[PDB]
């Protein structure tokens, strides 16, 4: 429209460069060490890592970037997940 | 031998078992008869006693106490240049204040101190005298007393060592004076300790980016006179020899930006080697890297010289760190406006990486607001993760509500008075409201504005305003100007980018005048809308409905709400009837104002404002005369009064109209009645134009504490109201008021506070360039 | 301005005008040392009178006359201006054929006395504000920087350059060494009076007598700024802040010290040791053992020039232009004397059976009976 | 117009804190942890036997 | 400003003073005592009608300050817990200080410090003292504090929802059930952080919350 | 019965030291035909010497400089083949020891020895080297004696 956005960052933002240094094996804190305390983490049950990277730049389409990680109940990785998102709206 | 009980003779710091917390004799046991010194030593190092006297004359221990006394009132006397304020603080830092004990030992500590203190300022025949005064029931009172004798006035500075510059082109730019000017009255020759080393930075910065790079101070003095009276300060440098940058290269742990901080880089070959320059590169690369969120990076710059060829090849060595993360954002201080009007000014969202100047704009958007006092931030990291940081605002409501009242004049008229209320900040929540009315034996006035900035969380801003004006002389209602008039007006706006804003709305209002004095701009008015009254009589009555759309624009960089420091503000406003309305016209009003700061603390101001103003009406018929401009008083050309500039109105020949009686309503009338005579009586044009030039200074009789609620400016002002539409026949006789080039002006220092009841504007004014029917007013008091 | 409160209590001396001296002549060499603290003072030879100025001017005159014979100006001509201040400091020094002066720029002239020609200018590590010292064919300077420079009598060639020390809140005007069978003995700015070898430069012996034990060593400069004098083995010393030291030549061993001290400058008559104190306290004291024969306190703060022992008299100066004579026994206002509202700061001197002294601006009188 | 009800032993604020609402404690759906037990604002059980709002006398006794 | 006298008449004329309840001449006579018998037979008294005597002419800095001086040198006495009482009074009614009351404005999402510094006053004294006559209206005070810190937290969590910024809505929500969840805010904020992982589309995540909210209905 | 007899920076002096001082060190000289003056400037004298010592004493704790205890024991095993209680002796040693070794600590950091006045000496009387070492420490110490009085607080309670 007309009423200017303000840029709007919502989480932290991770480069495909790092994103190829994580894999199945490493525990809790190589990840911490490669890409930072992730921002939002899971309070209820198993202990999930999301990062999710969000931008809307103001009119325009929002994007949005998630890496789901599992972690099993013993400080090593299960399982990823790279969703480009952008699905549906 | 054998003790019975411990005795004790000191009753007020002393404890019921802490001061046998410390004896060894627990009354018990046979004493040593030597270990008794051991007592008494260890109970004075307990540090709560004076004097200890230990006696057994009987079979009993009786410990003879002297603590030490409370001081109980702080009396000094004698000082001159060290105020109570921070003595106080002195004094309570060093561990001495009414109420606890005293310690000898901090009297000397404090007599060092503050004699300490002026031999750096530079009374060297001081010394202060602290004596205690003993007072009953153990206390003591402190007196100091101050010899300050005088401060040494500082003779020459010599640079002995250059041999490219002139010591007085050196020694001009110290903050510390050689010599002060004879016939000026800018500074003085006091010796500040600290603005040595300043001086002594001044110069090395100074030879530092002119090129010479192989600089350096090898001794500074301070000589003195075998009086204490002159300083005479010398400074010792290398010369050394210019250079030029060779080259200047990159490394580091560098994030991904490498390119821009590459062409940062890039310098013009051939340069001189810059300190300054070198801090520059230094800065912008810490500020590009914090835009990405590396918000603490090492970056550390080595001038790897060649002194063999004139050549420096910088090393810039950069190590940027983890992208941080705000955690949450804080607010503190925002007692009472709620925390929403604070959070939606922010621009550096909450969890997300750290945008370090999208902190400082935000700071820079709460301060413009117009209603905090000291906003401060603070991005302090938290105490866990490697990368997390909690940004605090700390911020200092202020006063922002204005008051207004008084009355319309000293006669008794009755009930009759004047009121007024605007609230930016209404209880904290953000909506700006405003409500005045005056009633009088003169006029009935009343009027109510309520304006929300954010509508909507974007800045959509909705506005409403009513007024309500039928005053119909109060007076008299019969054979008496009688003006009904009210209206509604309702807005909204938006805004465009981070410094603008555009607003459009509607409105309607209709006037009610009947009565109506004759003369020249009204009648050629009423013949424009289609009305062919008489002269002599007045029974005429016009009543019309306007239904106007109405728009604007603001731009505002603004760096403070409440008499700025800096910045620019430009505000357009406009109207135009819509078709249908019984008035077909147009108007258009620019306002200006903007500041320019010339000295480093923002204390010096230049302040330009103007405004400019221009309205028509379209299709044949005039501009109603109701909306005609004025000027005069304050907030326009101040000094002559409030609405007396620009055109005079022409009366016709006015005479046995309805109702007039002896003595008074004395406008035009007169048996022998002649012709169209000149009046006073100020109408307002339609083409404004005014300009007002302000040097703002610091008010020389207060603090710091208090100096940023008063504001003093020295101000020239000029101005000009004029018509647009003109007759050559009926103004033959008088003055052309369509000439724009006769501009009154004036010039006058103005005292600005803001007070409990709102902010006070104290002016003198004296005119100079006047006309006819102004009435010029020295004094001019407003809220 | 609300702060100007100084303590000091300076009185005027009762009228006594047991004799009547009189000005010979003036010169007005100018603008000469003015506020600024300086040591500028003329010096005689072979019935001459060799005058200077901060402006770089340089006089010659005649004795019982004043008629100028030549006169240079030593303005900055080799710089950028050609017209800045040379600012002479140092003392007018003559000796054989030249005449020495010193700069605060770091310069040390020598002039060729009746011809008026530089010989040589050279240049010495930071600001010169001593006396030239001329001896066995080389010329002393204590830069004020500690460094003790010295120069060829002929032409420049710095020898030798030994090394003091500075404390930061020294008093100005450091003093010139005196010479003695090949040593140097020379004060510091530190409150040690130092003796140096005077063939290559190399120290025998640096011993301390500035025994400033105040409560606020910050202001307890404490150093030494007057010229050490010698008779037979035994040298003199004042620091500024007291003790008052009479000390072996031969070694560091001090004979004795008085607490009194605290001088600028002192003469000695072989018997009876005449000095002022920071107090213009005049008095006189036993080089035997240091007691105090006799003591004038009349004046105080009235900041006095050096004592001239003049037909008898203690002629001195003062800030207020009169010049003061002195008994040589338990002291006497023999005679006052008003000769200029200018002022006085500098050392008079009297040599040859003369008189000369120099205000701050009408510059050079000769005072005699 | 009036002071406080007799501005002696009664308490500057208004009694509209006893209105508030009684605590009722989430508990834990199916088969999923909750993570309230981990809290630091913890009131702990506290009987009557004393005065409430006004009529705390407060004196230095 | 006090005639000279002895201690009693003096404590007398100040306790009077008190009585009639004239704070602006009372805490002079109190001052005057106390500075020319510091450390006497009763102090503590002194110290005592300070407090209280402070606390009603809302004069809080100056009590705060006694009330922090007096904490120290009498650790143990019958009456520390009304001096915590007192500091956590002081507390609460400096937050609770505007014009608000006259119009009706829910002080919830001002400033929190003063709530805050209160709550940590009235949980050492219902910590350390529990059989105090006290206990009660502290305890009562305490749940008000609670519900008023969980209904600012709730405050900022919407209006981050209403900006857009659903990570802030998150973490806000998640920190209000962490440490305030046994309130009516946090049930009222739930719904909030449901729509916050739905926006986001994390099914996965946004389940559960449902799930919880389906529980807690009632 | 007991009382203090001075009060110096932190530390204090006590009636019995100077009490005991007064008389136990001018018995021993009196067989060796010393006439001491009387018994009050005396006793203005023993407190010179001890208000000092306290400061030396205290200022050793300031710095921090402690003495070993097998320093003790071989200094009495010194003192046994050299020449109250056992406990108040061993006391009395142990801050006897640092009292002294302090002056010692100071004077030998602040004295300058340059090697041109012991060819002098040497060329007027190895041992030179030695006499100018004694008069240097001599005169430094009575310096810093002088400085240290200065900048204590000290009181007379009598």
């Amino acid at each position: 429209r007309v009423v200017y956005r303000p840029d709007i960052n919502q989480g932290n933002y991770l480069t495909a460069n790092d994103v190829s240094k994580i894999r199945v094996g490493m525990t809790q804190q190589q990840v911490a060490y490669a890409l930072g305390t992730p921002l939002m983490s899971d309070p209820f049950g198993t202990n999930t890592w999301f990062y999710v990277f969000r931008q809307q730049p103001g009119h325009e389409g929002v994007t949005q970037q998630t890496l789901t990680l599992t972690f099993n109940s013993s400080g090593v990785l299960t399982n990823i997940d790279n969703k480009p998102a952008l699905s549906g709206n | 031998f054998v003790v019975k009980d411990i005795h004790f003779e000191g009753l007020q710091r002393v404890a019921v078992g802490a001061a046998l917390l410390s004896m060894p004799v627990r009354t018990g046991d046979t004493v040593n008869d030597e270990d008794i010194s051991n007592t008494i030593r260890a109970l004075f190092a307990t540090g709560n006693f004076e004097d200890v006297c230990v006696l057994r004359d009987g079979d009993t221990l009786l410990v003879q106490v002297k603590e030490r006394p409370t001081i109980a009132s702080i009396t000094f006397s004698g000082n001159k240049s060290v105020k109570d304020d921070m003595l106080k603080q002195n004094l309570e830092a060093s561990g001495v204040r009414v109420g606890e004990s005293l310690d000898r030992t901090t009297i000397a500590d404090i007599e060092k101190g503050l004699e300490d203190f002026y031999y750096s300022v530079g009374k060297y025949s001081a010394s202060v005298k602290a004596v205690v005064t003993p007072l009953p029931r153990n206390r003591v009172d402190l007196k100091l007393v101050f010899q300050e004798g005088v401060s040494a006035e500082i003779q020459q500075i010599n640079i002995v060592g250059n041999h490219a510059f002139t010591t007085d082109e050196l020694i001009s730019h110290f903050q510390l004076r050689d010599e002060v000017p004879w016939w000026n009255v800018v500074g003085d020759r006091k010796y500040q300790k600290q603005k040595l080393a300043g001086d002594l930075e001044t110069l090395r910065s100074y030879y530092l980016d002119r090129g010479y790079a192989r600089f350096n101070i090898d001794s500074t003095q301070v000589s003195l006179t075998p009086d204490k009276k002159g300083i005479y300060v010398t400074v010792n440098i290398t010369e050394g020899d210019q250079y030029k940058l060779s080259g200047v290269e990159v490394s580091g742990n560098l994030a991904g930006h490498s390119a821009e901080i590459e062409q940062l880089t890039k310098i013009e070959p051939g340069e001189l080697y810059n300190g300054t320059k070198v801090t520059k590169m230094e800065d912008d690369i810490k500020k590009l890297l914090g835009r990405y969120g590396y918000a603490y990076p090492r970056v550390q710059s080595m001038p790897e010289i060649n002194d063999a060829d004139k050549t420096v090849k910088l090393r810039v060595n950069v190590d940027a760190g983890n992208r941080f993360y705000v955690r949450k954002i804080r607010f503190e201080g925002n007692d009472t406006s709620k925390d929403a009007v604070l959070r939606r000014e922010m621009r550096q969202m909450e969890g997300a990486w750290l945008g370090s100047d999208l902190v400082d704009q935000g700071k820079e958007r709460l301060n413009r607001l117009g209603f905090f006092e000291t906003v401060d931030t603070d991005t302090q990291r938290v105490p866990g993760s490697p990368d997390q940081v909690d940004v605090v605002y700390k911020v200092k409501e202020r006063n922002t509500g204005s008051f207004n009242f008084g009355i319309g004049y000293g006669t008794e008229s009755g009930v009759s008075f004047q009121a007024g209320v605007q609230q930016d900040n209404w209880l904290g929540t953000g909506y700006a409201v405003g409500i005045n009315g005056t009633k009088n034996d003169y006029q009935t006035y009343a009027e109510l504005s309520v304006t929300n900035p954010y509508f909507t969380v974007d800045g959509v801003s909705l506005g409403g305003r009513l007024f309500y004006n039928d005053f119909q002389a109060d007076d008299a209602d019969l054979s008496d100007y009688t003006n009904k008039s009210y209206g509604t007006d309702v807005t909204l706006g938006f805004p465009i980018n981070e410094y603008n804003s555009l607003r459009a709305g509607l409105g309607y209002v209709h006037n009610s005048l009947s009565n109506m004095q004759p003369q020249v701009a009204m009648w050629r008015y009423l013949y424009s809308m289609g009305e062919h009254p008489s002269t002599s009589d007045q029974d005429n009555s016009f009543k019309t409905d306007d239904f106007t759309f109405n728009y604007g624009w603001t731009y505002n960089k603004l760096d403070r709400g409440y008499f700025p420091t800096d910045g620019s503000r430009v505000n357009l406003t406009g109207k135009v009837t819509i078709p249908g309305s019984d008035n077909e016209y147009y108007k258009v009003t620019l306002d200006t104002a903007t500041y320019v700061p010339i000295d480093d603390d923002h204390k010096w101001v230049v302040l330009g404002r103007t405004r400019w103003g221009y309205g028509d009406g379209l299709g044949g018929k005039e501009m109603p005369f109701y909306e005609n401009f004025y000027a005069g008083g304050s907030s326009t050309v101040r000094g002559f009064q409030s609405n007396t500039i620009g055109p005079k109105a022409v009366y016709f020949p006015h005479q046995a109209s309805n109702y007039d009686p002896d003595y008074d309503y004395e406008c035009a009338t007169q048996d022998g009645a002649k012709d169209l005579c000149k009046s006073d009586d100020a109408v307002g044009g339609n083409a404004m134009a005014v300009a007002s030039l302000e040097f703002i200074t610091p008010t020389p009789f207060i603090s710091d504490k208090y100096a940023n609620s008063v504001r003093t400016s020295f101000f020239w002002d000029m101005g000009t109201v004029w018509d647009t539409n003109w007759d050559s026949s009926q103004y033959s006789g008088y003055p052309d008021y369509s000439d724009p080039s006769n501009i009154r002006m004036s010039a006058g220092i103005a005292l600005q506070w803001m007070s409990p009841l709102g902010p006070l504007v104290f002016s003198y004014a004296q005119p100079f360039k006047k006309y006819d029917g102004d009435k010029a007013e020295q004094f001019q008091f407003n809220i | 301005n609300s702060e100007e409160d100084v303590v000091k209590m300076s009185p005027l001396p009762t009228v006594e005008n047991q004799f009547t001296p009189t000005t010979a002549w003036s010169t007005s060499v100018g603008s000469g040392i003015g506020n600024f603290y300086s040591n500028l003072h003329p010096a005689l030879a072979d019935n001459v009178v060799y005058a200077a100025d901060r402006a770089g001017l340089v006089k010659a005159l005649n004795a019982d006359d004043g008629k100028e014979i030549w006169s240079v100006s030593l303005a900055e001509k080799d710089g950028w201006f050609s017209k800045e201040p040379a600012l002479l400091s140092g003392g007018v020094t003559v000796s054989g054929g030249h005449v020495y002066i010193g700069s605060e720029k770091a310069q040390v002239y020598a002039l060729n006395t009746s011809d008026g020609t530089v010989a040589w200018q050279t240049k010495v590590a930071g600001e010169a504000l001593s006396r030239p010292v001329v001896s066995d064919g080389l010329v002393l300077i204590h830069t004020s920087n500690g460094q003790l420079q010295a120069l060829n009598e002929a032409d420049g060639a710095v020898k030798w350059t030994v090394n003091l020390d500075m404390p930061s809140l020294s008093l100005r005007g450091e003093s010139a060494p005196t010479t003695a069978f090949g040593a140097a003995v020379v004060g510091g700015d530190n409150g040690r009076v130092s003796a140096v070898l005077m063939e290559q430069g190399q120290m025998i012996w640096q011993q301390r007598i500035s025994q400033a034990t105040g409560s606020t060593e910050i202001d307890r400069l404490s150093d030494v700024d007057t010229t050490p004098v010698v008779v037979n083995g035994v040298v003199f010393a004042l620091a500024y802040n007291g003790n008052l030291t009479a000390l072996d030549l031969r070694s560091g061993q001090i004979m004795w010290k008085r607490e009194l001290g605290s001088v600028n400058d002192f003469i000695v008559d072989g018997n009876r040791i005449y000095l002022v104190d920071q107090n213009d306290r005049v008095m006189a004291l036993t080089i035997d053992g240091g007691v105090t024969l006799w003591t004038q306190s009349d004046l105080l703060h009235r900041l006095l020039t050096s004592p001239v022992l003049y037909n008898g008299n203690l002629v001195v100066g003062d800030s207020e232009g009169y010049l003061h004579w002195i008994n040589v026994e338990d002291g006497r206002f023999v005679a006052q004397q008003k000769v200029d509202s200018s002022g006085f700061q500098t050392e008079p001197v009297a040599a040859d059976g003369k008189l000369l002294i120099q205000a701050k601006d009408g510059t050079v009188y000769s005072i005699t009976r | 117009c009036s002071s406080d009800s007799r501005y002696k032993r009664q308490v500057s604020g208004d009694e509209a804190y006893l209105e508030a609402a009684p605590l009722a404690e989430l508990h834990a759906p199916a088969g999923m942890i909750l993570p309230v037990t981990s809290g630091d604002y913890a009131i702990p059980v506290t009987n009557g036997s004393g005065a409430v709002g006004k009529a705390l006398d407060i004196r230095p006794p | 400003e006090v005639p000279d006298n002895p201690p009693n008449e003096i404590y007398a004329t100040a306790q009077q003073k008190l009585q009639d309840g004239n704070w602006r001449q009372a805490i002079t006579q109190l001052e005057a005592l106390d500075n020319r018998y510091p450390f006497g037979p009763y102090s503590q008294q002194v110290q005592l009608d300070l407090i209280y005597a402070y606390y009603k002419n809302a004069d809080l800095p100056l009590a705060q300050a006694a009330i922090d001086r007096f904490i120290r040198l009498n650790p143990t006495h019958p009456n520390i817990d009304y001096v915590m009482y007192m500091r956590g009074l002081t507390n609460m009614a400096l937050d609770d200080s505007a014009l608000q009351g006259f119009f009706g404005v829910d002080r919830s999402d001002r400033d929190p410090q003063h709530a805050r510094a209160a709550f940590s006053d009235f949980s050492k004294l219902v910590r350390g003292y529990p059989n105090s006559q006290y206990t009660t209206d502290a305890t009562k005070r305490l749940v008000f504090l609670k519900d008023r810190l969980a209904k600012y937290e709730y405050s900022v969590a919407e209006y981050y929802t209403e900006r857009g910024a659903w990570v802030a809505v998150v973490n806000r929500v998640e920190g209000m059930l962490r440490d305030y969840p046994d309130t009516q805010a946090t049930r009222d904020a739930l719904p909030l952080m449901e729509n916050a992982y739905r926006q986001m589309q994390m099914n996965a995540q946004a389940e559960k919350v449902a799930k919880i909210i389906a529980a807690n209905s009632s | 019965v007991d009382c203090v007899a001075a009060v110096v920076n932190n530390g204090v002096v006590l009636e019995s030291d100077v009490d005991g001082l007064m008389q136990s060190v001018k018995l021993n000289a009196a067989q060796a035909r010393q006439q001491l003056p009387d018994d009050a400037t005396l006793r203005h004298q023993i407190m010179e010497r001890l208000i000092m010592d306290q400061i030396i004493l205290q200022m050793g704790q300031k710095m921090g400089v402690k003495i070993s205890d097998e320093q003790l024991d071989q200094a009495i095993a010194n003192i046994a083949k050299q020449n109250l209680n056992y406990n108040t002796y061993r006391n009395q040693i142990r801050k006897e020891m640092i009292i002294s070794e302090v002056r010692n600590n100071e004077v030998r950091r602040r004295i300058t020895i340059l090697p041109q006045e012991v060819e002098s000496l040497a060329q007027q009387v190895d041992r030179a080297y030695r006499m100018l070492m004694n008069r240097k420490f001599s005169e430094e110490a009575a310096s810093w004696m002088q400085e240290q009085r200065a900048s204590a607080y000290v009181k007379i309670l009598s």
